[PDB]
């Protein structure tokens, strides 16, 4: 709340998932998967006792996803499906949520990096048209990575549920012609692994379904360290085998797949993606760098993102760039690799760093005047008012 | 997306 | 859309379905032909098909002349061809 | 010299045996086994022990469905081998009895669905490897082979090497698109509603509705009303109103002979003309778990191939299998795969904002001479050539790496 | 009756031909296609790699990868397989009876040229060869002795200024920055419009959206403007699938990067900075002739409005009273092709050539002190 | 390159 008593909100809207709350809070107040869902009939399933509405939204539309079918309104940070986004942003603001008036309230928005322009400048409008906001700030996503972190420097490895994005800041200063986003994270991974379910006789083919392949894939899935050592344990012991209790009741069994699923980010040619796994395009992009930056860069790698919270995704990372460290600059010389330092800065709580940065730098400029893009500017200029931010559209 | 990639 | 047949009934032996059945009209034992011809004009024939789909595709070799040809209308109205040539610089620190 | 190598193209509910270098296979028998089975107590691997020669008393194939004193059992089911007792002695008989092949002498083309489990092809290699000791084995993918079979039917100058393979045989349906002669294997779809799924179907709604069918024959009745008065409906509601409205026309009659008193059964096929093959545009009619049509999910194939291979894809969708010889199954296959792809068309260009009009997307749906054996004959062009001696795993890659060898198939990475 | 072969076999495209002709006999995309599935159609014409135009007409289903980055051959056993497909392939002629005349960039790595002759004459056993600087055939080509040439090509764009035959190597300026950057920038600036291209197959669709709908504008603070005024300037593509992409304003923001390379991340300065400083270099007598006679060339230099903005760069960069004239006819696509079959076809030349028997005696080590 | 520039 700034000194006008107009609370400044703090929104993340990511693909998989809104992390929203206030700012200056060290935790988003609510985190609540972003889908919508219709009531449906299904031969196999009957209820007949929780009241469910013609339109469940959020939280309670993915605890009740088995008498509904669910559509998520974005999909690789590009909102597909505006009506669904604009009840999804209705709940989030609305009594059983965040309970503001959107009449006297800022709001800090996010958007992922190299983006359809009409994207932010369809959320703008929205956001000043429909819910008439007081000001709005669209925020970069690696710039509030490194606010939550307290840096200058680093590269933001930010891998979300739908997007990945390899983001380098140096001094405070930007560097787009080194932004690089594949486009595989959460979401791929979890497609991946229900073809993988498939080929075992499981058969998640639903719109519910995917969140009951997204839970197993949280639960039991884990990148692997050496994939040589993890195929020889998946193919020579039985120690990799765990059992997961679906909702309706079945059990069902997940060996090898626990580590074949999530080495899609490392090797993206398992799912038909012709390119590079995260390990190289992150030192692809630091050896894209000035030379005088590589060193430091090397020492700030910060990871963010639900996607990599994948048991032993930091130490993998680690040792891949240790390795083409060793292959590619060192030219063989094992002695030498005992003098490359690297630090994959990866904080207990790298699930919600976008939202700790957006939080402090809200609380930062709050108080201001010319950081926020106001509500008059908006019905003088229209989408013209992004200017203030950097991002010249007329 | 609108060219390339759905969204 | 399109109407349908009442009368309509390919009555065949499981042993007759095992080869073809009276929904498609050729259906059935095939006369014995060579397999490797085949297979030798189906290359043939495909790389002759993926040559003019080449040819009648975008062209990146289309500017550098002969049968290729030149990629005119790039000429410009400040452009001087290179059949037209200056003379040597003669300033007054040459002369006497 | 060399002889032919054997091409055993094991499907859910046939096998095609034959020679290679041959026109079509020389046998096509049911892919079942009698054998003699009583009232026993125990497991299932601790009555299987037979005492003595009796493991040999057990016949396949044609000779095994006359046989009235034993028990058939079907050893593949949705194209996965569920039983490998009865597939080992299967395959036994089908190489000494039938092709009469000594096991040594000649490389084998087996084949598979796409999701065959990676064990599978490793009992398959342990069984043809150590059992029969074959010099070499090749285990091909099913559709992909179903691609060369569409050339001996097409004009001279269209046999192309790029198409979508369709295949729906007795237990999958799997969709396989090919690119100049390399499987796009990460788009390949499958799914397992297919032929015995429309035979249950028909039975259900033949023993709902109808009498006099005797039960020991109400599977073999479903087969031979659905393999002759089924065809393809353009709209189902509108054929229900048809079928109501002038019944006298629609409603056809079956006649049948009871095999125990040889006296004769009268039946009237009605709505399951239309409504077997209705489960492959609405697959929730014999599975809840699938929901998806079949235009759609040829779409979605083609759609997540490559995207300069995209428009030959759609002009070269080529069927195959048994399950597919259902009167205008390809035409509205085709009539809903144009409407998708004009209607993505025009919502591109109104969003380019008006000024081009691109190519309207060729789509065709091939059916051709071979649809039945379009599988069999394929392998029989890939286990003709020399290069095929080249692909396949030698005797000793297995003595020396073992049954892994089999392990990888073109629908995963690594 | 023997006739030298010119090979030119610079980034992006190779062009091929025998010497004392007019044309080029053979010009194909120098890159190299791996398959990235596994086929199973065996004996239909499979293969492990393939060369040229053939893996264009197949690039739905490979990797397609360059051999020569920014001038330099970074892999050699691809380069082997692009020469050994031009000389048995395009031209139909065995390299051991024709003497080959390849080019190279200035400023490139010793190795470059000692691999290359090293190749010349160990694998492909020609009797002889010859290695040129492109700009210096680029000069032959124009009829000409006295003037600086812009030559752009695909991967490197460099000037050289040469007066009455005598050049000035202390003035040859070099710049990284090329067709294959501006294709990799327009893969990035498409984005804003939603157009997502990623996959090396995607990059000549790019590459051909930029070669056939970008032009470079007169006035780009002006055009910017004009662009964002009124629709009157956007230009509607159709993908080899069927979708439609229209661009607009990027259309001059694609080579605008030829001018302000900071549009790429990069400290240097634009094309027409980079010749005004090496014409800046020589002295000062012969100045104004390399004014009046600056020559383009390279495929980069094809886009239309590139010589409207040169000139009026290097006018308000020049003195007041020195003339300019920027020397840009149609057949510069080609123009190092046409001065190295002029160049290798001359009498005065056939003692120029590095024989056998010299490679025999000094290793690859000779091609330093015969080819400038 | 080798060093400066990938190539
Ligand atoms: N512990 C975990 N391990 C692996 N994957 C996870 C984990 N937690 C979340 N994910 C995946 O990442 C997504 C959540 O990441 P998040 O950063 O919240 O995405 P968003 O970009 O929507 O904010 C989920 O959809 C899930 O698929
Ligand atoms: N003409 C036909 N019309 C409809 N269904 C057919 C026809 N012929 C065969 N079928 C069905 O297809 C299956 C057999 O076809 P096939 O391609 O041999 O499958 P598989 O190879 O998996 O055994 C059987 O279930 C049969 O009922
Ligand atoms: N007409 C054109 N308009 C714009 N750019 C072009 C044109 N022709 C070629 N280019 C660019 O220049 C490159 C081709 O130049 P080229 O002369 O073939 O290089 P090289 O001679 O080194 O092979 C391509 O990468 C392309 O991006
Ligand atoms: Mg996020
Ligand atoms: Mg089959
Ligand atoms: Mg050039």
């Amino acid at each position: 709340m700034d000194s006008q008593g107009r609370k400044v909100v703090v929104c993340d809207n990511g693909t998989g998932f809104v992390k929203c709350g206030y700012a200056g809070s060290n935790f988003p107040e609510h985190i609540f998967p972003a889908l919508v869902g219709r009531p449906i009939i299904r031969s196999t399933t009957k209820v007949g006792n929780i009241e469910i509405k013609d339109l469940m939204v959020g939280d309670e539309a993915s605890e009740l996803r088995s008498m509904l079918e669910v559509n998520y309104p974005m999909e690789n940070g590009i909102v597909r499906n505006w009506d669904d986004m604009k009840h999804l942003w209705d709940y989030t603001f609305g009594p059983e949520k965040l309970n503001i008036d959107t009449r006297n309230c800022k709001i800090l928005l996010t958007e992922p990096p190299m983006n359809p322009t009409k994207n932010r400048e369809k959320i703008v409008e929205v956001m000043f048209e429909t819910y008439q906001f007081s000001g709005v700030y669209v925020a970069i996503q690696a710039v509030l990575t490194l606010y939550a972190q307290g840096l200058l420097t680093g590269v933001v490895v930010d891998s979300g549920d739908g997007v990945t994005h390899i983001c380098p800041v140096y001094e405070g200063f930007s560097l787009p012609h080194l932004t690089r986003r594949l486009d595989i994270a959460g979401r791929d991974i979890t497609r991946y692994l229900i073809k993988l379910l498939l080929l075992r006789g499981y058969a998640f083919n639903h719109s519910a379904d995917f969140e009951t392949v997204r839970m197993i894939k949280e639960k039991l899935c884990y990148v692997g360290y050496n994939i040589e050592q993890e195929q020889k344990l998946a193919l020579e012991t039985t120690v990799l085998v765990e059992s997961y209790t679906l909702p309706d009741g079945r059990i069902i069994k997940v060996g090898g797949e626990r580590f074949e699923a999530p080495e899609a980010l490392f090797q993206p040619h398992l799912i038909n993606v012709e390119g590079v796994g995260v390990a190289e395009l992150l030192f692809n992009t630091i050896q894209a760098a000035d030379i005088d930056t590589r060193s430091e860069f090397y020492k700030h790698i910060v990871l963010s993102g639900g996607s990599t919270m994948y048991p032993g995704l930091p130490s993998r990372l680690e040792r891949e760039l240790k390795q083409l460290y060793l292959e590619r600059v060192l030219k063989g010389d094992v002695e030498k690799l005992s003098k490359f330092k690297i630090r994959i800065e990866d904080p207990p709580r790298r699930k919600h760093m976008v939202f700790l940065g957006g939080a402090v730098l809200a609380d930062i400029m709050k108080d201001k005047d010319n950081f926020w893009m106001t509500r008059q500017e908006y019905q003088e200029k229209g989408v013209r008012v992004l200017e203030k931010l950097g991002v010249t559209v007329r | 997306w609108x060219a390339x990639c759905p969204a | 859309d399109w109407e349908t047949d009442p009368d309509f009934v390919n009555d065949v032996s499981e042993k007759e379905q095992r080869w073809g059945a009276k929904t498609v009209q050729g259906s059935g034992h095939q006369e014995h032909i060579n397999i490797h011809k085949l297979r030798e004009n189906v290359f043939q024939e495909h790389q002759t098909l993926k040559e003019k789909e080449l040819e009648t595709g975008p062209k990146a070799s289309h500017g550098y002349g002969g049968k290729f040809g030149v990629e005119q209308d790039r000429m410009d109205r400040s452009a001087v061809g290179h059949e037209y040539q200056s003379k040597l610089s003669k300033h007054c620190s040459q002369v006497d | 010299g060399r002889l032919p190598a054997c091409v055993v193209d094991c499907g859910t509910g046939y096998t095609k045996l034959g020679y290679a270098g041959n026109t079509e296979p020389q046998f096509i028998i049911p892919s079942c086994i009698a054998i003699k089975e009583s009232a026993k107590v125990g497991d299932q691997a601790q009555r299987r022990v037979m005492k003595g020669v009796d493991d040999l008393d057990f016949f396949i194939g044609d000779e095994a469905i006359e046989k009235p004193t034993y028990a058939t059992k079907w050893p593949i089911r949705h194209g996965i081998v569920e039983d490998w007792d009865l597939m080992e002695r299967f395959m036994e008989q089908v190489i000494f009895k039938y092709l009469r092949a000594e096991p040594e002498d000649h490389y084998f083309l087996l084949t598979e669905p796409p999701l065959n489990t990676p064990e599978n092809r490793e009992y398959t290699a342990e069984i043809m490897f150590e059992s029969f000791n074959v010099p070499g084995l090749y285990i091909a993918v099913q559709a992909v082979l179903a691609l060369a079979a569409s050339w001996t039917s097409r004009q001279v100058g269209e046999r192309t090497l790029t198409g979508t393979v369709i295949d729906s045989g007795d237990g999958v349906t799997h969709v396989i698109p090919v690119a100049e002669g390399y499987v796009i294997g990460s788009c390949i779809k499958h799914i397992p509603i297919a032929g015995r799924d429309i035979t249950y179907f028909i039975q259900q709604l033949l023993r709902d509705r109808e009498v006099g069918i005797p039960p020991e024959q109400s599977l073999e009745t479903a087969k031979a009303v659905k393999e002759r008065y089924s065809y393809v409906c353009p709209d189902l509601v509108k054929e229900f109103n048809k079928y109501d409205t002038d019944g006298s026309k629609w409603i056809k009659q079956y006649t049948g002979i009871n095999a125990i008193s040889k006296k004769e059964f009268s039946i009237d096929v009605g709505y399951e003309r239309f409504l077997g093959p209705e489960i492959f545009f609405h697959p929730e009619f014999a599975n809840p778990d699938f929901t998806q049509p079949i235009s759609e999910v040829v779409d979605e194939v083609i759609q997540n191939c490559p995207i300069d291979v995209r428009r030959p894809l759609y002009k070269n969708i080529v069927l195959s299998g048994g399950s597919t010889m259902f009167r205008d199954f390809g035409r509205r296959l085709q009539r809903d795969l144009k409407r998708t792809v004009d209607a993505r068309l025009k919502l591109s260009e109104e969003l380019s904002g008006g000024r081009l009009k691109p190519k309207p997307i060729d789509v065709q749906v091939i059916t051709h001479h071979m649809q039945r054996y379009a599988v069999w004959f394929g392998g029989s062009m890939l286990a003709s050539t020399p290069e095929f001696y080249q692909v396949c795993h030698t005797k000793k890659d297995y003595e020396e790496i073992g049954p892994s060898i089999c392990r990888h198939n073109p629908v995963f990475g690594v | 009756d023997i006739a030298a072969l010119v090979v030119d076999n610079g980034s992006g495209m190779c062009k091929a031909g025998f010497a004392g002709d007019d044309a080029p006999r053979a010009v194909f995309p120098s890159i190299v296609g791996r398959p990235r599935h596994q086929g199973v159609m065996v004996g239909m014409g499979q293969k492990d790699s393939y060369v040229g135009d053939e893996a264009q007409s197949k690039r739905g289903i490979l990797t397609l990868k360059y051999p020569i980055e920014h001038g330099i051959v970074t892999n050699w056993d691809d380069m082997e397989k692009i020469w050994h497909h031009t000389f048995y392939n395009e031209l139909r002629v065995a390299p051991e009876e024709h003497p080959v005349l390849l080019t190279e960039a200035p400023l490139n790595p010793k190795a470059n040229r000692e691999k290359m002759t090293q190749i010349m004459f160990e694998t492909f056993n020609t009797p002889a060869m010859y290695v040129a600087i492109q700009a210096v055939l680029s000069l032959y080509a124009s009829g000409r002795t006295t003037g600086i040439v812009m030559d752009s090509g695909d991967g490197v764009t460099h000037t050289v200024p040469i007066y009455e035959g005598y050049a000035l190597p202390h003035a040859i300026l070099r710049l990284d920055l090329a067709g294959r950057d501006l294709t990799d920038y327009l893969m990035k600036i498409l984005t804003e419009r939603g157009y997502s291209f990623t996959t090396t197959a995607e990059r000549e669709i790019v590459r051909d959206i930029k070669e056939k709908l970008c032009y470079v504008a007169l006035d780009f603070e002006q055009e910017m403007a004009t662009a964002a005024s009124s629709s009157s300037l956007e230009k509607s593509y159709e993908l080899p699938d069927g979708q439609v992409i229209t661009i607009g304003n990027e259309r001059f923001r694609c080579p605008e990067a030829l001018f302000q390379p900071s549009f790429l991340g990069m400290e240097s300065c634009g094309i027409h900075e980079t010749t005004f400083n090496s014409i800046m270099k020589c002295d000062v007598d012969i100045r104004k002739d390399l004014y009046a006679n600056t020559v383009l060339s390279g495929g980069t230099t094809m886009y239309p409005g590139i010589a409207d903005r040169m000139q009026k760069e290097i006018t308000a960069l020049a003195p007041s009273t020195m003339k300019i004239k920027i020397i840009a006819p149609p057949e510069r696509k080609y123009s190092v092709w046409i001065g190295g079959s002029i160049l290798a076809s001359l009498s005065t030349f056939q003692q120029m050539w590095i024989s056998k028997q010299e490679y025999d005696e000094s290793g690859p080590s000779i091609v330093h002190r015969k080819c400038f």
